[PDB]
């Protein structure tokens, strides 16, 4: 019993790896906020959401695309091509605008949160922080972890968008149906707060996941050149597993 | 703790073995059994749409499976052979009896009494035991069809029990049938 | 390095299961296997929705596959050729006797027997060895038509037998038809 | 490995779910596995695998 020795010590030190990022999100969270935060805050939102405006927006392009060349090919065998802006638009505002962005969000924005805080780490700015007088989870993780979960639900709402404007491109625009029958379908069937408010309370939960793994895994790093790369490729892993997991309890609760 | 890791370690291997264990039972590979599943046979004029591992309900609860289904270049028939349950169509110990004082006080009424001899009990003696030995709950004037279940429905066998003295064995062969109807000749039947 | 070796070779095996799951409880790939078919080929006038590798049933119990749908504009009416089967459509050894003799009968009743000379039955034993020679179960005035199973699914061939003495060779043509029945179809009937 | 059979089983459990409540008001709840096998063949499986 050699590798189940190995097994086992491998997933106890993943369940104390849990311990210590619960205990550091409740420190991030419950604090007096400080001086010259909010400026700060306003500089991650360039760096998280701004960022990523251009994978998002060409990445919801392609995917209104398929869902109006493969749906047009259902509905028109049994007569209900007017339900074309009804299935596009709640495909997309239920299903995939809230795990589809959460799984470039954790690729691009993600990963690149736990390199820059890994390499703070690496080069000792984060323990020349602490002996200044100046505690790092503040000044450092704190403007980061929140200007994540600002950024990702405000990056869904402009996947969703133009989501279905190319799925109304694809489908009104060359396949040739009924421009006034593609909105009148989907303003009758599509509600606002059962279809896209419960879309807004899905891309929460998962930008608080997504964030608080991607935070956690560059502070507690190992600050030597392929430990970082190590941790860069823990939060993809992660927070795909999280986003799928918690997906499937959201539908059957909001949908079931 | 290396008795710690030893037990977490051989936790997550158990649990990782008989997720594979559950998910082949889950997927029609191995197993997918039947409670003593016995085997009947019925002949229809038309079974079109009829697969096999289809559905055979009684009074809308699912009985059993539909087997195989082949055709007789002669005489133009089409025999499908199905499997029951032991749980749902055969009587356990108690019912047996109740169904055999049944048969016998309807049988050993004043009609028959009349009509047979007066040595009367002898028939019920040797019917009684004909009676114990593999019996199934589907009476001898039952009768078997193609049912389409809904309108856009698979297609399915439907038993439906009716009347009935005596009782057919197991393996026998249900000789009232009707088979499907096709809508080309629904439309045509009309006008 | 043999672990590396070991463990790659379970990845092969979880790859090899997956795509015996895919192929044969998924798709329709191993229910796909003619028994020595032959083939033969019908003349409609609306094919519409009739696409290769269809089915052809005769009493609901699947009897061949379609090949090929092509116009033949010289005549304009559009040509499906369809191989069948062996066993389930061709007779064997008991019943080519038990359609040998009949068709004699059917033939040197009371009445067609003085309907040609006055001379032996070699010209009735010639009509038994015209037989033998490749006959299929589809007598001479079945048809065939396109019909289209439920309301909403595929459409399929379907032979309808029907009278008839004498019986078709392998490779003829079925020379009674009809197209399918589409809307504009179905509406001309009705009134 | 671990990555592509736990996400595929819980993709799987959203498209059982959410396939039964589009089918079961049209009464065509015998076409779930058409439609969760044919989504999964044809568009899920290729695209969400590769992005893993
Ligand atoms: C037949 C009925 C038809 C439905 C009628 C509803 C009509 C539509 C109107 C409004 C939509 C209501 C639908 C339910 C809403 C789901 C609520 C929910 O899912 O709650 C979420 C819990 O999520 C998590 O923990 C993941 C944990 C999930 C488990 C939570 C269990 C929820 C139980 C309470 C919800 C009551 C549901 C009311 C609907 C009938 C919280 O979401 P947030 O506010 O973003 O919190 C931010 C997080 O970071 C927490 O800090
Ligand atoms: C239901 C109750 C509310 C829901 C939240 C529930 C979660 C639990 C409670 C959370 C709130 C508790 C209040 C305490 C917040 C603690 C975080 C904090 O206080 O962080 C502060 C950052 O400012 C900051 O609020 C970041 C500045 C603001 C961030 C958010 C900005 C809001 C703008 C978007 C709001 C969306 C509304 C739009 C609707 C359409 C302080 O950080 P620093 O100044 O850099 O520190 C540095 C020094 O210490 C040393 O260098
Ligand atoms: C009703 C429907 C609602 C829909 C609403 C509309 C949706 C949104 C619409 C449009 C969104 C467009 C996205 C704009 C992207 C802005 C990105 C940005 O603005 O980021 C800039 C860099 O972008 C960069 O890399 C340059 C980034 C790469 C450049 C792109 C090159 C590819 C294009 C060229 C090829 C042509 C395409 C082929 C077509 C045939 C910032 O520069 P940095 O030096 O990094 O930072 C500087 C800071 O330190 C201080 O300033
Ligand atoms: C046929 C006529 C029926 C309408 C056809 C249609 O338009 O299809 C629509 C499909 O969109 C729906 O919601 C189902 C919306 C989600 C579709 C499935 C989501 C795709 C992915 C499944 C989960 C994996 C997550 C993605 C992986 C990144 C449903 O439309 P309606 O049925 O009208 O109403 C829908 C609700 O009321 C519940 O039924
Ligand atoms: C008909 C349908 C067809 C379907 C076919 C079946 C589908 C496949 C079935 C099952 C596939 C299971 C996947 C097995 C994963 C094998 C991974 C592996 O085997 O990798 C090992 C490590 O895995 C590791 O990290 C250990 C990895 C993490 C351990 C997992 C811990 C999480 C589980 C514990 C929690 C329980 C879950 C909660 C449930 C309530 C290798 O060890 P290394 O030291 O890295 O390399 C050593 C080399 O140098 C030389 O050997
Ligand atoms: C009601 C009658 C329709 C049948 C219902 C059904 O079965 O639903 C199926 C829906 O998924 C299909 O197949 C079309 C299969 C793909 C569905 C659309 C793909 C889902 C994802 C869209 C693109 C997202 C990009 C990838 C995700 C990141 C359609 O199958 P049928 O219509 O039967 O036809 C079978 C084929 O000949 C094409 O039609």
């Amino acid at each position: 019993m050699n590798t189940i020795a190995w097994l086992g010590r491998l997933v106890i030190e993943r369940i104390r790896g849990i311990g210590v990022a619960a205990l550091m999100l409740l420190q991030i969270i419950f604090s007096l906020p400080s001086a010259g935060g909010f400026g700060r805050f306003v500089y991650q939102m360039h760096r998280v959401g701004v960022m990523s405006l251009l994978i998002i927006t060409v990445s919801g392009l392609f995917i209104g695309l398929v869902l109006g060349l493969q749906g047009y090919s259902i509905l028109v065998n049994v007569g209900s091509e007017s339900m074309l802006g009804t299935m596009v638009s709640l495909t997309l505002l239920r299903e995939l605008a809230p795990v589809v962005a959460a799984l470039l969000f954790a690729g691009r924005a993600g990963s690149a949160l736990t390199a820059e805080i890994g390499s703070m780490k690496q080069s000792e700015q984060l323990a020349s922080m602490e002996m200044i007088g100046v505690d790092p989870l503040k000044q450092i993780v704190s403007p980061r972890l929140w200007a994540g979960i600002v950024s990702l639900p405000m990056l869904t709402v402009i996947f969703a968008a133009i989501g279905i404007v190319g799925g109304k491109l694809v489908g009104v625009d060359f396949l040739g149906v009924d421009e006034g029958s593609f909105w009148s379908g989907m303003q009758n069937n599509v509600q606002f707060g059962h279809d896209v408010v419960n879309g807004i309370i899905k891309s929460i939960v998962f930008a608080l996941l997504c964030t608080w793994i991607a935070v956690f895994q560059g502070y507690a790093c190992d600050p030597t050149p392929e430990g970082i790369a190590t941790a860069m490729t823990r939060t993809v892993v992660y927070s795909s597993l999280c986003v799928l997991g918690f997906d499937f309890v959201l539908t059957a609760v909001m949908f079931g | 703790s290396r008795t710690s890791e030893l037990a977490v370690g051989i936790f997550v291997i158990i649990f990782g073995i008989a997720l594979f264990f559950l998910a082949m039972k889950v997927s029609g590979l191995v197993g997918t059994n039947l409670s003593d599943g016995y085997t009947m046979k019925a002949q229809f004029d038309n079974v079109n749409g009829l697969k096999p591992r289809a559905k055979v309900t009684m009074s809308g609860v699912t009985i059993g499976r539909v087997d195989s289904i082949t055709l007789d270049p002669v005489t133009r028939l089409a025999t499908v052979t199905f499997d029951l349950d032991g749980k749902l169509t055969s009587f356990n110990a108690e019912q047996l009896k109740e169904v055999q004082k049944n048969a016998l006080d309807e049988l050993r009424y004043s009609s028959d009494y009349t009509q047979a001899t007066p040595a009367q009990q002898k028939t019920m003696e040797q019917q009684l035991i004909s009676n114990m030995n593999s019996i199934t709950s589907i009476d001898e004037d039952a009768y078997i069809m193609v049912a389409t279940n809904g309108l856009l429905g698979e297609k399915y066998l439907k038993i439906v029990p009716g009347g009935g003295l005596n009782y057919l064995k197991r393996g026998d062969t249900i000789s009232n049938t009707q088979g499907t109807m096709d809508l080309e000749d629904l439309i045509s039947k009309f006008i």
